[PDB]
C-alpha cells in the first residue's frame, strides 16, 4: 500500500534495499514523520515518478 | 544550397541522462529576435519538428 500511493519499483527493478530500525531518533520522540498516503487519483503511482 | 531538407542519410550522437522523473506534456523553443533600435517585432527565422 505504501507502495502504490506514494513510491513504485519497476517489476525489474536492480539493486538493493537497505533498511535498518532507527528507533532512537526524531522518528519516536516528538517526530512528524508523514505523507503516507493511503489513496490514488488514476492508479498505481507510476514506478519512479516523483 | 537546396530549397529544403536534402535527400540524404545521417546518424545521431548521445550527450546527457539527465535522472528527472517527471510528467512532460508540452514543449516550447523561444529565441529574441526583436530589435528594440527599431521596434520590437518577431524576426526571419524558422525551425522544423517532428
Amino acid at each position: 500500500k505504501i507502495a502504490d500511493y506514494n513510491y513504485k519499483l519497476p517489476d525489474d527493478f536492480t539493486g538493493c534495499v537497505i533498511a535498518w530500525n532507527s528507533n532512537n531518533l526524531d522518528s519516536k520522540v516528538g517526530g512528524n514523520y508523514n505523507y503516507q498516503y493511503r489513496l490514488f487519483r488514476k492508479s498505481n503511482l507510476k514506478p519512479f515518478e516523483r | 544550397l537546396v530549397r529544403d531538407l536534402p535527400q540524404g542519410f545521417s546518424a545521431l550522437e548521445p550527450l546527457v541522462d539527465l535522472p528527472i522523473g517527471i510528467n512532460i506534456t508540452r514543449f516550447q523553443t523561444l529565441l529574441a529576435l526583436h530589435n528594440s533600435s527599431s521596434g520590437w517585432t518577431a524576426g526571419a527565422a524558422a525551425y522544423y519538428v517532428g
